[PDB]
């Protein structure tokens, strides 16, 4: 079965360089041209370039002329792409695809993140105030992604909305809301649990009603 | 591929001069990089002589240049080029005429494979495709332009030149060699099966169809041969050695020596060796002729348009054996039905071309 | 370059319905067009190639058409699986540009946003910063507009929003606006209101609080 | 045999230059020994002049060198080489195209010799083998590469190209001449017997098969002819005499004479005659072209790969008339069944090669 296995996600500082891979299997490597696509949220898929495994002939997109570099290793059946002079805009999802008049097989994807920030723990702030009362947690100033948010160690799952993190001055910030019947609060204790594996941080903040 | 046939239709004032202004597949485009390297090396040496070398070193350089210049001999180089390029040009045209065309099989299959029913249609269409497949398979083996369009046998299938069942049968046949000959066997078998089903009247008509197939097979074989059997490497190396030997001599020999020293042959300093550069275009360009045509199935401007040929053949083939099977226009009496000696008209511009019949040189023109 | 213009940017329909996405070429690309399906987080999948031909796994309910500069994907008798991302790509030359994309979302009944405004936590205020959060949960359609007003006056600088994906259960959307200030500027004002505009009503659903 | 066809597909910067770095079948490999002998003889003479000869002897040597150098004439040598090498190259390609291929007989025998039973199978296989035997027999007569693989008629049998019964029949036929023609007679007789047994429908189909056989016989005859009729010895000797005459002159004439004596043309002493050595590679290498191709069935790097051909032909032949007899894939409607003007796709890299139809030079491109 045809399968394209790319490298894991990467995290680098601006100005540096990165080199991701893509190992093909289940078909003759040299008989299909390998392409590379860039995926940014909100924007359309960008074609970076292609490579002929056989003779290592590259054909890049004018827009990526000085940013991307392509090459392969016929022996290991893997293709490579190198991105230089990395900036914040070079952050995206990068795919490798096989061509047969179309892209019939893509890789899982390689997520590249570019920012100049050291690992930072999340600051968990409680959010407290008619039949069903809404509560919440505010996770600000952390890095890097991701973070796991649960209510009462997972027991309280239904009726929760964990919003996608946003970027504020080279640091991520997200919110998480939960709605429970007004009768069960503050009667039943409610506490959100924030897990930040990047810093091995595990904080629990019980939302006590306003004083 | 780079057709200028119409420009050179008549021998007028600038018939050939005009072509010096063309870039596509030109001498300029092919010599560009080489010329620049030559230019650079020349003027580099030139400055070293004019600005760096000492009076004593300059005298050695001048003696070295006289030595080198005496070995810049065009006659021997012109010989080997002429003969070599002729060989290349010869194979070049032979390879073109070896590109198979469906038209001859096309004519027979269209008229001699009976049936105006779906099967008769499927029969004729499948026969032609076996021919075109026999061609496409060999073309992608010899042409880089075609191979990059059909890098894998899957591309062939997905492009509609081969069915997945045919591909299955293809794989089932175990052979370590190029299978381009497979469809050619299928064709002959299918043609025979068609005759047994009564779709092909006589054996005379069947053998006639089998013959045109074999011809196409011979075409494919020639293409394989020219691709396999390159012009002997030693021969190719000889002509480049000869050519480069000449330009090596020119690099130093054609340097503008001190006018004051009054060397016989070097009385004038023009800084730029106009005629030496013109000789470079001549000889390096002459070598580029061979360089480009030594493999006419590549991706050069003047290399054959094999992919268009494939497309054209596909369209025309099927159309002639399907939509055109036993399908004729309404027979009419021709405009010259009662005219034994017709006199077709001439436009105003072409009346001068209405000539009296040439009977023979021996006859008196009266 | 050849420009791929896809429309609609997003389509909303319910199971059983039949939708039609459209790609238009900047210049003739013959029958060289492909249709891809991409579900959030996952890598795209080939649906149709050569403008009409369906690939292996694709079910008969999918069909492509067109030629030249006008193409279209048509999904008749929708299913739950058929919901997600859809984009096109031309395959005539280099670079093979992609279409803008199309978000195929489920259609339901309109719903008003349950607005909930929250004041800065005391733990945060002691840290030297103030952040006013405002939730807008379970509404429909996805379109919505949030405005902040510090003491009546409009506030646009310092606000950061974040929306969610259509809920796989109730098919409704949600978003969260966060106005961030300095502990100094936060204590320089009284009322912090969070006004929300939707198609669910003519008058903005407002929710506010005072700093005491 | 030494195929560099793909390297020279396009006319880029180093298309031909790159080939100067190749050893297999190269000018270096073929000239190696000769060059060394030349090098040695030159510098040997050079030292004798510089270190041994007396002032008076040196003056004689210098006069001798001026004499020899005046007889180093490239133009006459270049003439005879060009014409001679052209003859060699001509025969070289003619001999290749004279190597028989089974494919044409293969197609006919596979489809026109009826029977899906063991006998029908044995019949078709035996017919093809008679063809391949006709070839192998002539090849081992003209190719040293093949003969060393089949030194005796026993080798032919044990290799499975001939049965012991056939070998018995072979010996039974008393003839002092080369029997390569025997299998070709067997074939025609067996083809006739096959027709009488009803395995070959008409005589039209039989004569068609007999014709393709005769063609193969003509192929074998050409190979025999080129092997028998060598290029006239006198012609070959003439060109070597001319070439060697040149290098004889150079050995003494191209010696670096005393710079002090100020002989016109000999103002600089470089010790190593760069351009004379480059002329050696040119002309000796040019002669090596003929030297290698004068017998393309030998064991040179660029001599034909006849043994592979034999293997390939054996495999393909039998496979096409056995496993492929009346064996076709499942007939399907083609992908362009309802499409009169198909537009086969292009890969990203080959879209530039989708061209508008060339209608003719006379037509306005609008
Ligand atoms: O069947 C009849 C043929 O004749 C006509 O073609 C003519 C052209 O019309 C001629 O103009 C052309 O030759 C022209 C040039 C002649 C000068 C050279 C004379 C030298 C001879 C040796 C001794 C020294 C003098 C031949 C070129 C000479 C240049 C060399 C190279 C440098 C070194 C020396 C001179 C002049 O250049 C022309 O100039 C034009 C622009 O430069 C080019 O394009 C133009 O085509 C357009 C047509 O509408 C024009 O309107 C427009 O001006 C422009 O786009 C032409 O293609 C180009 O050929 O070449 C053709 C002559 O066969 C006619 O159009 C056709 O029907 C047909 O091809
Ligand atoms: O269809 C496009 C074609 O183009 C490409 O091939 C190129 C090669 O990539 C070129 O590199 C090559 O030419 C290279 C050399 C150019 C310098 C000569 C310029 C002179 C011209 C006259 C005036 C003076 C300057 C031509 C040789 C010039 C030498 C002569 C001889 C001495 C006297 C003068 C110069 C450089 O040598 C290269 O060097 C390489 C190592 O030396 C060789 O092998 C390498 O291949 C590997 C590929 O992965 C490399 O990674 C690795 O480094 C190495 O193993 C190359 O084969 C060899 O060609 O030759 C080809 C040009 O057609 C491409 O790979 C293919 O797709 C295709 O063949
Ligand atoms: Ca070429
Ligand atoms: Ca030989
Ligand atoms: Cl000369
Ligand atoms: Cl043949
Ligand atoms: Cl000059
Ligand atoms: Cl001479
Ligand atoms: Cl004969
Ligand atoms: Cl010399
Ligand atoms: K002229
Ligand atoms: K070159």
């Amino acid at each position: 079965q045809v399968q394209l296995q790319q490298s894991g996600p990467e995290l680098v500082r601006p100005g540096a360089s990165v080199k991701m891979s893509c190992k093909a299997s289940g078909y003759t490597f040299t008989n299909y041209w390998m392409h590379w696509v860039k995926q940014r949220p909100g924007q359309a898929l960008e074609w970076i370039g292609m490579i002929d495994p056989s003779k290592s002939e590259t054909t890049l997109n004018q827009k990526f002329r000085g940013k991307a570099t392509l090459n392969v290793d016929k022996s290991s059946n893997t293709a490579y792409m190198q991105l230089s002079s990395l900036t914040s805009e070079d952050s995206a999802v990068y795919y490798c695809a096989r061509e047969v008049y179309y892209f019939d097989y893509w890789g899982q994807g390689t997520t590249l993140t570019v920012s100049s920030a050291k690992t930072t723990p999340p600051s968990v702030y409680p959010l407290a105030p008619n039949s069903m009362v809404t509560l919440g947690c505010l996770v600000k100033g952390y890095f890097p992604e991701p973070v796991t948010v649960t209510w009462n160690s997972g027991s309280l799952s239904s009726g929760v909305h964990t919003f996608p993190a946003v970027l504020q001055s080279d640091l991520y910030t997200l919110s998480s809301s939960v709605t429970v019947p007004s009768s069960s609060w503050p009667s039943e204790t409610v506490t959100c649990n924030v897990a930040h594996p990047a810093s091995s941080t595990k904080v629990d903040k019980k939302i006590v009603p306003r004083d | 591929t780079v057709t200028y046939t119409n420009r050179v239709a008549d021998a007028r004032l600038g018939t050939f001069s005009q072509l010096l202004l063309q870039w596509k597949g030109s001498i300029y485009k092919l010599l560009y990089s080489e010329f620049l390297i030559f230019i650079s090396l020349y003027f580099a040496i030139s400055l070293v002589y004019r600005l760096i070398l000492s009076e004593s070193q300059r005298l050695m350089f001048e003696k070295l240049a006289l030595y080198c210049n005496s070995y810049a001999e065009l006659i021997p180089v012109s010989f080997v080029l002429g003969f070599y390029v002729s060989l290349v040009v010869s194979r070049w045209w032979a390879q073109y005429e070896s590109i198979p065309w469906p038209d001859r099989i096309m004519n027979l299959v269209s008229c001699n494979v009976d049936g105006e029913d779906e099967y008769g249609r499927l029969l004729r269409r499948t026969l032609m495709r076996y021919s075109n497949l026999c061609s496409v398979l060999i073309l992608r083996s010899v042409s880089t332009a075609v191979y990059k369009r059909f890098p894998s046998m899957e591309h062939v299938v997905r492009a509609g030149l081969m069915t997945p069942e045919e591909h299955k049968k293809f794989e089932s046949l175990n052979s370590p060699h190029n299978k381009f000959w497979i469809p050619c066997v299928w064709f002959s078998n299918l043609a025979v099966k068609a005759r047994n089903e009564g779709r092909i009247r006589d054996s005379v008509l069947l053998q006639g169809i089998l013959n045109e197939l074999n011809t196409l097979r011979s075409q494919c074989g020639r293409l394989y041969g020219y691709d396999w059997i390159s012009i002997p490497l030693v021969y190719t190396q000889v002509v480049t050695v000869a050519v480069y030997s000449f330009f090596l001599a020119c690099l130093i020999g054609r340097q503008f020596l001190d006018p004051e020293k009054a060397y016989p042959g070097h009385e004038l300093d023009l800084f730029v060796p106009v005629f030496t550069f013109l000789q470079f275009f001549f000889y390096a360009g002459w070598l580029k002729v061979a360089e480009q045509l030594i493999n006419p199935f590549g991706e050069d401007d003047d290399d054959f348009e094999t992919n268009w040929l494939i497309d054209r053949n596909l369209q025309v083939s099927l159309m002639a054996v399907d939509e055109m099977h036993q399908d004729l226009p309404i027979l009419e009496k021709d405009l010259y039905w009662n005219e034994p000696d017709p006199q077709p008209p001439y436009t105003a511009a072409t009346a001068e071309y209405k000539r009296p019949s040439f009977l023979g040189s021996t006859f008196d023109i009266s | 370059d050849i420009q791929m213009t896809q429309s609609p940017a997003s389509l909303s329909a319910s199971v059983g319905e039949t939708v039609t996405i459209t790609c238009r070429a900047s210049e003739n690309i013959y029958s060289y067009l492909t249709w891809y399906q991409q579900k959030q987080g996952k890598s795209p999948q080939l649906l149709v190639y050569n403008a009409k031909t369906l690939t292996e796994g694709v079910p008969s309910r999918f069909s492509g058409s067109g030629s030249g500069t006008q193409f279209s994907l048509k999904i008749n008798s929708l299913q739950p699986e058929d919901f997600g991302g859809y984009f096109c790509q031309h395959h005539y030359g280099t670079p093979p540009t992609f279409g803008g994309g199309t978000k195929l979302e489920v259609k339901r009944a309109d719903a008003a946003p349950t607005v909930s405004i929250f004041p800065p936590s005391s733990e945060q205020l002691t840290s030297g910063g103030a952040s006013v959060v405002c939730f807008l949960n379970n509404f429909y359609p996805k379109d919505i507009n949030v405005k902040w007003k510090i003491d009546g006056s409009e506030r646009q600088n310092g606000v950061l929003n974040s929306w969610t994906d259509q809920d796989s259960k109730d098919s409704t959307y949600s978003m969260s606006s966060t106005l961030t200030l300095t502990k100094d500027e936060y204590e320089r004002h009284n009322s912090y209101t969070c006004e929300a505009t939707h198609k669910t009503s003519t008058s903005p659903i407002v929710k506010s609080f005072n700093r005491n």
